[PDB]
């Protein structure tokens, strides 16, 4: 099963309550999910729904937690991966009522799914990024310790997404050792792809 | 566990004892059963004679998954002793251990020297004209063969043909400054003595 | 300590002029050095004082340097959002030394494959505004 | 050079401590506030010794006899 | 205590009267150490006592003021004064302030203040 | 002991509360939840000096306390958790005050005095090369 | 594959067949002995007299051979890609065999040198916990607050540091259910896979 | 399967691993080793000089010393936090696999420092901060240009805090008003008699 | 407000100043010293303290039960953790100090020693 | 619970039938919960016009001593029996005691939620992530070939300047090592519900 | 205490292939009581002349008087 | 600078749909001068003013910053340069339009690009005060005159962080250490006298 080996204890809590649940509810407590996931602060609009319902905040946060973690295990899959039917089936063990299955099916491969897999993607960074990098080209032709230098050097700035900035200035000797060693990473780069679709993809 | 410590290229999905009843032990004989073939096993099992347990014929099916494990343990290394090694040095320091981080530092400065004399370092410059854009791979290639870092064969001469050779690690001018000195700045420059004559 | 710092001084002065042999023989006869001493500064500036220059002329007057290069390539398998990737990562260190401090300061930059091909492509940039000056 | 904005005093005795039953010594203490560049006011305390106190009070007295035939 | 003699005599002394005690001649040789050694005692207890900033040293110049950058001509007279600062084992600040002759003279009057406090008080038993 | 028993099974009970209720993610936590689950913002203790009326205020003191001029006394905090604090430390010091020798005083502040008497009565490169050589 | 020695290397590594394969073991003694320990000019100079050549001549020589060394053990290149890259240079099979096996006496210790060079990020080093019961206040007096007091220790740069966190039991065991999921992840047959081809 | 000294829980698999190689020393130096590595859970240092010398009966490499003295201190510091006996431990060090003769010793040593490691690991246990010492000066404040005649108390305090053994404790400086350390001393008073209602 | 109380100023004193605001302007302000008096004074001994590197402005304090820990199963140690905010520099710094039930008792028996010398002032 | 002469003078006064009537007093305590847990500071709290008669420093001392109150019996946890034997104290009749309990339980819970949102604490995490890579190379070493885990936490908590994410690094034996310290911790919460 | 200058051309820049502009740098060493600092300064060319023009103000009236 | 593609050129057709001529030539202007941040802000004026899309809005502002930092860098002189880089199948009057726009700029562009190069801290401002001292704590008289020289100093503000981007420093000179970088100074102006160096 795609909720791997043994069931999640707030999936199955989530699953026997189901049973007792307006599909109405069924269906805004899922935009709430789905938004979350998206990054949407909606802890005020979830208390506001609690009261309609007349949910206790007991159950809310078990019926939340279980919807959460089951789509969490799901979007996580890729379409080679989990598809409709197998879906569908696994879903059925857990004795979830066959129209709440629909809707939860229609959000794992419906319209919604692209943007998911957008903000999906956004988590794999760990190290910051560049986010700005400027330069400029000096020549210096008279220093304190040379009437004539002609020396040229780069200097450089950087900006990261870390929101940390930096500002240094590079030799030239420096400056080729740092051009062969992006040439060089990116060759690497090519020929680890190579290894993979030859060997992993099949 | 002999199974999956070999890793022979088969998609071994299967569940250890759990000391399980009937039911659960008769699937996994079945399991065991369809994977020692696909592993190669020159001896065959059954799956009644793994309830039955018969010692005697099960034996040589053991000395191929024993003989193959540790094997594979040889060239992958053992996971378990790293682990003990790990849990003492989170608290325990050998003598020999002491030594190497005093001497560390001294060590490693020894390396980056090397790298530094022996670094690549640009041996041909490449023509602006006839663009090597067509594809990324043949810009990073021909890049790398500015350092000397080389149809692979032909590939290489069509490309090193794009190229000048070189002499200089530095770029110092000739004193061609003034061509960009005069040439953008000189009316400023004119400008500014003329006006710090007047002022004084 | 002075004659240190006289001698440092003489070959100072030397380094910014760049000063030719026979000029610097006869300055210093000229501050009366005597003729031994004269000959023993000629000859020791002659091999040494050419790469002596060439050291100077490599000086930076900036708060930081770039000092150090490096890199790790890694292969992305999954996280806890997606499961069955297979994407390069590049992790790049740059050791900067910021000698106000005599202090080296690390920095660690991640690059997936379009944006270290982005990052090439400056470089390259840089690289034909430098090849345009010689 | 920063600024004086305003000056204050305390005269007090520290009379006992943890270490030292009677300690029993006066001092004065000193609050200066001043205004750097762009306005910024800041603060800065300090004690004196009463013979500390006498000494400063002295050279302020100096300060002003110079000023005057400067 | 910061014992007088009597007091440090009586104390030794009980010392002394007692089974182990001390001898008089040690008394006596601990009393020629304590006369030297209660000044510096004293002040080191007064040290440890104070987590405050106290003045290591005031430093003062006069200048004549005569021309900037815009003003052409200037005559008044400035005094720059520095004042050092620091807490007990650590490394001294240095605070720079200049005054004007009026601002001099405030200074002055408000540091005669504290010492009319000061006789008030003493003068108060009379 | 039986006061520690009752206290340890309190605690027991109190963890099996916690612990049967799932996490929930923070964007979906209801106030219950965030207070459980430590997404709530506590606030510090931070405490204002109240004025209160005095009964056996008399004269000029007596007319601005019977006025809309002295606010009703926890009023004058705007926040309730300062208002809270504020309230608290102020009974706090009169029970100080109110739990709790002339001439030993008197004593005390002459051996001061005669301190501060006998204290005051002691009154009673190239670029530096080449201005050492040829600028100095 | 092979090793592509540059033309000042293979000049510098000239040396090794103009004197004796002795000699040449205590190039290779030394070294090794700079790799472990770190190098010391002074000895330059005393080959230089001893061997009747330039200071530099030694030190070109045995840094040449260093970086021999070094490079062999960085690509962990065979026995058989070694021959085929050392044969460029045209020295008898005493030294070729020499050269072998001071390569691979030495590769695993400093291959364990150079895994030091990598850029260096923060790790774990330690955890410790502690089970605390919240029972009053300055504000309220009874109470019972369950919390998991943790101090987490990390390594960078070989400075450690620490960390005090703070978990109530529902998110503790949320931690535990993510990061054993973490584990699980190695034994999925995607994650075979590239362990085992990508080797 | 689940055991005492385990915590209630199943063997770890590096535990059981290394438990078989406690079985080649002689069960005459597995005790004397023992000795050592509880000598450091006391604090008393370790003697790898001694562990060295005596483990050179079975020819331990330095992977079987640094495993050996892990196990040692994995069982000796788990049976301890968990109050197991040597009876208890001994049976179940047995079911295992260790022999009852190595078994024995082992525990023999464990019954001898029992009481002592548990009053050192009370004293290890998780602390944030420690409270080293305090110091206090009272002043008394006659006048001021701000009223001309104080005449109040004040105080001063200095905490001396510790965040980690063998380092140099922090000292927190702060002046109070004589209102404000009146409500303090109180304060801690209130504290002080909850505390002594708990233990 | 602040000058006038601080002075110990007598009342004519304080009229004479007054001479030029308007009669309700000088009855008002007078009325404001008479009725306010006592408190401005404390605020200025609140600023006296102030003549100082660092000042305590707050305290908390929690009383705690560890009941394990990875060292020992059954620990059951009371802890109290006090919470300080000290004013330094025109900013307040949160501390923490935690203690066992023996570092309390140090703690109390030093303050108790204070509070004596306090209250032969006080 | 101690209440010092002037808190208990203020009540002995509001027991009185003269100064307060039973409005009054209903009045003036209903004013003493509103200003205690009304986040509008409401100067006015006190101007209700059944209240003018009543001298004004006397009634702002008794309804500043009748917050005080509520605010030490809210942090001692005190029940009725406690309550109702301080009434009968300060010589209250069956009536106002009746009264006091019932505006007290009304906002029993409202003062306790309040009086436990003071205080300080700890960092607390919220979440983690995780990121599995393989280590292929670096610039000084080929064939590296080893597992990394990436992990960050999340944490929530502003009582002290912080940064909300800690990042770190593990190996195989360092995660391995990691998750069975948590379960360690988890197997303790287990057992302490058996109390 | 010291002085440190560098007088150069900017050449290219990553916002303009060619831009020719002319720059002073110095850097200026401070003694501010036990310890120095390090100033930093970049001049354009017209800012150059403006500096060395009031320096030389400065050096007349600091050899004249009243 | 990077070469434009027909994704950006379609983003350029936005500006058909568009108000005014104005319009697109203030979106020119803007994304010019704009930073990322400053592109989130106008952004907004972007969708404000256009209602379009928010991705036309950003995908155009996009495409206009690539567009006119592409000519300002390589400083295309003359239209026909700059009608080169747009595609055969563009609108052939908003391309035209664009080319107008791109030639009243492209000067001011290099000007304002200029200006705000990467450097060290900028001197913003110099000022002096000449003194003689005439007595100090040490000796009753002096006759010693000094200058003062205060700068005020401008650094990046992305560099600055929680600092104030200018600050101000005081260095006081002796004669002496003045006469010094007086000749250091001087070597400079001798050298562009003659409009290159010695």
């Amino acid at each position: 099963s795609f909720l791997g080996a043994q069931l999640p204890p707030e999936v199955a809590a989530m699953a026997r309550l189901l049973g007792d649940l307006d599909r109405s509810t069924f269906r805004k407590l899922l935009k709430f999910v789905v938004s979350s996931l998206q990054g949407e602060d909606c802890r005020e609009a979830v208390q506001r729904l609690g009261v309609s319902a007349n949910l206790p905040e007991e159950q809310l946060g078990a019926l939340l937690a279980g919807m959460h973690t089951l789509l969490q295990q799901a979007l996580r899959l890729p379409p080679t991966s989990l598809k409709p039917d197998t879906f569908r089936d696994q879903l059925q063990e857990l004795c979830i009522p066959q129209d709440l299955v629909g809707d939860l099916a229609s959000v794992v491969f419906g319209s919604q799914r692209p943007l998911l897999d957008s903000v999906a993607q956004q988590q794999g960074a760990w190290l910051p990024h560049v986010a700005d990098f400027r330069w400029r080209v000096d020549v210096a032709i008279s220093t304190s310790a040379l009437a004539r230098s002609l020396q040229p050097s780069v200097l450089m700035q950087l900006k990261l997404s870390d929101g940390s900035a930096y500002r240094f200035e590079v030799p030239t000797a420096k400056f080729q050792e740092l051009r062969y060693s992006v040439a060089l990473v990116l060759k690497e780069m090519a020929d680890l792809e190579k290894r993979c679709e030859r060997r992993l993809q099949d | 566990w002999c199974i999956t410590t070999c890793n022979f290229d088969v998609d071994v999905d299967l569940l250890f004892q759990e000391n399980s009843t009937i039911g659960q032990k008769i699937a996994l004989s079945e399991k065991i059963v369809s994977v020692l073939p696909r592993m190669k096993c020159p001896h065959q099992l059954e799956p009644h004679q793994i309830q039955g347990m018969d010692f005697i014929h099960i034996f040589p099916v053991v000395q191929w998954l024993v003989k193959r494990a540790i094997e594979t343990k040889e060239e992958m290394g053992d996971y378990i002793r790293s682990y003990s090694v790990s849990q003492f040095q989170k608290t325990y320091s050998l003598p020999e251990d002491d030594d190497f981080i005093k001497r560390k530092e001294k060590a490693i400065k020894t390396v980056v020297d090397l790298s530094e004399v022996y670094k690549p370092r640009r041996k041909y410059k490449r023509h602006q004209g006839a663009e090597e854009l067509l594809d990324e791979e043949s810009r990073i290639h021909a890049t790398l063969l500015e350092y000397g870092r080389r149809a692979e064969e032909q590939r290489i001469q069509s490309l090193m043909t794009k190229m000048t050779a070189m002499a200089n690690e530095e770029s110092r001018l000739t004193a061609s400054s003034v061509g960009q000195i005069v040439g953008l700045c000189s009316a400023e420059i004119k400008q500014i003595v003329s006006e710090y004559a007047e002022k004084q | 300590h002075l004659v240190l710092e006289t001698i440092s001084f003489i070959l100072e002065q030397a380094v910014y002029h760049n000063v030719k042999p026979a000029a610097l023989q006869q300055q210093l006869e000229n501050i009366h050095l005597r003729q031994d001493k004269a000959e023993a500064f000629v000859n020791t500036w002659s091999s040494m004082g050419q790469e002596t220059v060439e050291k100077f002329r490599q000086r930076i007057l900036a708060p930081c340097k770039l000092e150090t290069v490096g890199w790790q390539l890694n292969l992305q398998m999954a996280h806890s959002a997606q499961a069955k990737l297979k994407s390069p990562q590049a992790v790049l260190q740059l050791g900067v030394n910021n000698e106000d401090s005599k202090s080296l300061e690390k920095v660690l930059v991640e690059f997936s494959h379009k944006e270290l091909f982005d990052f090439y492509n400056k470089l390259e940039t840089i690289q034909a505004q430098l090849d345009s000056l010689t | 050079t920063n600024q004086l904005v305003d000056f204050q005093w305390k005269l007090g005795m520290a009379v006992s401590s943890d270490t030292c039953r009677s300690l029993k010594y006066p001092y004065v203490a000193v609050m200066l506030k001043v205004a750097d560049h762009s306005g910024q006011v800041k603060t800065k305390c300090f004690e004196m010794t009463i013979p500390q106190f006498q000494n400063f009070y002295r050279q302020f007295k100096e300060i002003a006899a110079v000023i005057e035939t400067v | 205590a910061d014992m007088d003699f009597n007091q440090l005599e009586a104390f030794l002394t009980a010392q002394t009267k007692k089974q182990g005690g001390i001898t008089s001649d040690q008394a006596a040789v601990i009393s020629k150490f304590w006369k030297s050694h209660k000044t510096k005692i004293r002040e080191s207890l007064m040290n440890q006592s104070r987590w405050n900033s106290g003045l290591r040293g005031l430093s003062w110049r006069v200048d004549g003021k005569s021309q900037s950058r815009h003003s052409a001509q200037i005559h008044t007279p400035v005094a720059i004064i520095e004042l050092e600062l620091g807490k007990y084992g650590q490394e001294s600040e240095f605070l720079c302030l200049e005054f004007d002759e009026v601002k001099v003279n405030q200074i002055l009057k408000t540091l005669s203040e504290v010492e009319e406090s000061i006789s008030t008080l003493i003068s108060q038993p009379n | 002991a039986g006061d520690s028993a009752i206290l340890l099974r309190a605690i027991g009970s109190q963890i099996r509360d916690q612990l049967a209720l799932p996490w929930v993610p923070p964007h979906l936590r209801t106030p219950k939840l965030q207070h459980l689950q430590g997404s709530a913002l506590q606030k510090p203790f931070h405490a204002s000096r109240l004025v209160v009326p005095e009964l056996s205020s008399r004269g000029e003191p007596r007319e601005f306390q019977a006025s809309p001029l002295l606010l009703p006394v926890p009023t004058q905090v705007p926040q309730p958790v300062g208002r809270v604090a504020s309230l608290l430390e102020h009974h706090a010091l009169q029970l100080c005050q109110q739990t709790g020798t002339r001439a030993q005083r008197q004593r005390l502040q002459k051996q001061l005095t005669e301190h501060l008497r006998q204290s005051w009565g002691l009154l009673g490169s190239r670029f530096t090369h080449s201005e050492k050589f040829t600028f100095h | 594959m092979l090793l592509e020695l540059s033309e000042e290397h293979k000049e510098h590594l000239a040396f090794l067949p103009q004197v004796d394969s002795a000699v040449v073991a205590e190039f290779g003694r030394i070294a090794v002995e700079f790799l472990r320990r770190g190098a010391n000019p002074k000895i330059y100079e005393g080959a230089a007299r001893k061997l009747n050549v330039s200071s530099d001549t030694v030190q070109h020589g045995v840094e040449g051979l260093t970086y021999l060394l070094t490079e062999s053990s960085k690509l962990m290149i065979s026995e058989l890609d070694f021959q085929d890259s050392v044969f460029v240079l045209g020295f008898s099979e005493e030294l070729n065999k020499l050269l072998l096996q001071l390569y691979l006496d030495n590769r695993k210790e400093i291959r364990t040198i150079l895994s030091e060079l990598a850029p260096s990020l923060p790790s774990y080093h330690n955890l410790e916990w502690r089970l605390d019961v919240q029972l009053a206040s300055r504000s309220l007096r009874q109470q019972i607050k369950p919390a998991v007091t943790i101090k987490l220790h990390l390594n960078q740069n070989g400075d450690h540091n620490t960390k005090v966190l703070q978990t109530d039991p529902a998110t503790l065991l949320h931690l535990v259910q993510q990061l054993e999921q973490a584990l699980e992840e190695m034994k999925t047959n995607h994650c075979r896979r590239v362990v085992r081809n990508i080797k | 399967m689940r055991f005492r000294f385990c915590g209630d829980l199943d063997c770890p698999d590096w535990v059981l691993a290394e438990i078989s190689t406690l079985a080649k020393m002689s069960s005459v130096k597995l005790r004397l080793l023992c000795s050592q590595v509880l000598k450091e859970l006391l604090g008393q240092g370790i003697d790898y000089e001694k562990i060295l010398k005596l483990t050179a009966d079975a020819k331990f490499e330095s992977g079987d010393v640094k495993a050996t003295v892990a196990v040692l201190s994995f069982i000796l510091s788990s049976a301890a936090k968990h109050s197991v006996d040597g009876e208890s431990l001994s049976s179940e060090l047995q079911q295992l696999g260790l022999p009852k003769e190595h078994a024995a010793s082992l525990c023999r040593c464990y019954e001898e420092k029992q009481s002592p490691l548990q009053k050192h690991l009370r004293v290890c246990s998780l602390r944030m901060n420690r409270l080293a010492g305090v110091g206090w000066r009272v002043d008394y404040t006659l006048s001021s240009s701000l009223l001309q005649s104080v005449e109040e108390p004040m105080v001063h305090l200095r905490l001396e805090v510790a965040a980690a053994p063998g380092t140099p404790a922090q000292p927190v400086a702060m002046s109070l008003s004589a209102d404000k350390f009146q409500v303090l001393l109180a304060e801690l008073k209130q504290a002080q008699t909850l505390m002594s209602s708990l233990g | 407000f602040k000058a006038i109380v601080g002075k110990n100023l007598p009342d004519e004193e304080i009229f004479q100043q007054l001479n030029q605001l308007n009669s309700l302007h000088q009855e008002t302000i007078m009325k404001c010293v008479k009725s306010r008096k006592d408190e401005i004074k404390q605020a200025l001994s609140r600023e006296i303290v102030a003549i100082s590197s660092a000042q305590l402005q707050d305290f908390d304090w929690q009383v705690k039960l560890a009941l394990s820990s990875d060292k020992i199963a059954a620990l059951r140690m009371p802890l109290l953790s006090l919470h300080l905010d000290v004013k330094e520099n025109g900013e307040v710094k949160p501390y923490s100090i935690e203690m066992s039930r023996e570092e309390l008792q140090n703690l109390i028996q030093s303050l108790e020693a204070a509070n004596k010398v306090v209250l032969q002032l006080k | 619970m101690e209440l010092s002469e002037s808190v208990q003078k203020g009540f002995q006064m509001l027991a009185d039938p003269r100064s307060f009537d039973s409005n009054a007093f209903t009045l003036l305590l209903r004013a003493a919960f509103q200003s205690l847990l009304d986040a509008q500071a409401d100067e006015a709290v006190l101007d209700h016009p059944d209240l003018k008669h009543i001298d004004p420093v006397v009634l702002k001392h008794c309804h500043a001593a009748a917050a005080t109150y509520i605010l030490e019996a809210g942090k001692h946890r005190a029940d009725k029996s406690t309550l109702s034997t301080y009434l009968e104290d300060c010589k209250f009749d069956r009536e106002r005691i009746e009264l006091f309990c019932t505006e007290y339980q009304n906002n029993k819970n409202s003062l306790e939620i309040l009086l436990g949102s003071i205080g300080r604490s700890l960092p607390h995490i919220t979440d983690v992530s995780w990121r599995l890579e393989y280590q292929i190379k670096t610039n000084q070493l080929h064939r590296m070939y080893r597992p990394a885990y990436l992990v960050t936490l999340s944490v929530q908590n502003t009582d002290s300047p912080s940064y909300p994410e800690i990042s770190f690094s593990c190996s195989m034996e360092q995660l391995q090592d990691l998750v069975g310290k948590l379960k360690d911790a988890s197997k303790s919460l287990e057992r302490a519900t058996q109390l | 205490i010291d002085m440190e200058w560098k007088f150069g051309v900017t050449s290219g820049s990553s916002e303009l292939e060619k831009v020719g502009s002319i720059f002073l740098q110095l850097k200026l060493v401070v003694k501010k009581g036990n310890q120095t600092e390090n100033v930093y300064i970049e001049l354009t060319l017209p800012q150059f002349y403006s500096f060395l023009h009031e320096m030389e103000r400065v050096r007349t009236s600091m050899e004249c008087f009243c | 600078m990077a070469a434009l593609t027909a994704e950006h050129f379609a983003a350029l057709q936005s500006l058909l749909k568009a108000s005014s001529k104005d319009v697109v030539r203030q979106l020119c202007q803007e994304s010019f001068s704009s930073s990322a941040l400053g592109l989130k802000k106008l952004l907004d004026v972007t969708c404000s003013s256009l209602s379009v899309t928010q991705e036309e809005a950003e995908e155009l502002l996009q495409a206009l910053h690539r567009l006119t930092r592409l000519v300002a860098f390589r400083d295309l002189s003359s239209a026909e340069a700059i009608l080169a880089l747009f595609p055969e199948n563009f609108h052939q009057n908003l391309k035209n339009l664009l080319t107008k726009i791109i030639l009243e700029h492209v000067s001011t562009w290099r000007t304002e690009a200029q200006a705000n190069q990467i450097s060290l801290p900028r001197l913003v401002d110099l000022d002096w005060r000449v003194d003689i001292k005439t007595s100090s704590d040490s000796i009753s008289r002096m006759a010693v005159p000094t200058c003062l020289l205060q700068m005020k100093i401008q650094e990046d503000p992305s560099l600055c962080g929680d600092k104030p981007s200018i600050s101000a420093v005081t260095v006081e000179l002796s004669k002496e250490t003045l006469d010094t970088m007086l000749d250091g100074l001087g070597r400079i102006r001798d050298q562009l006298s003659a409009v290159a160096s010695k």
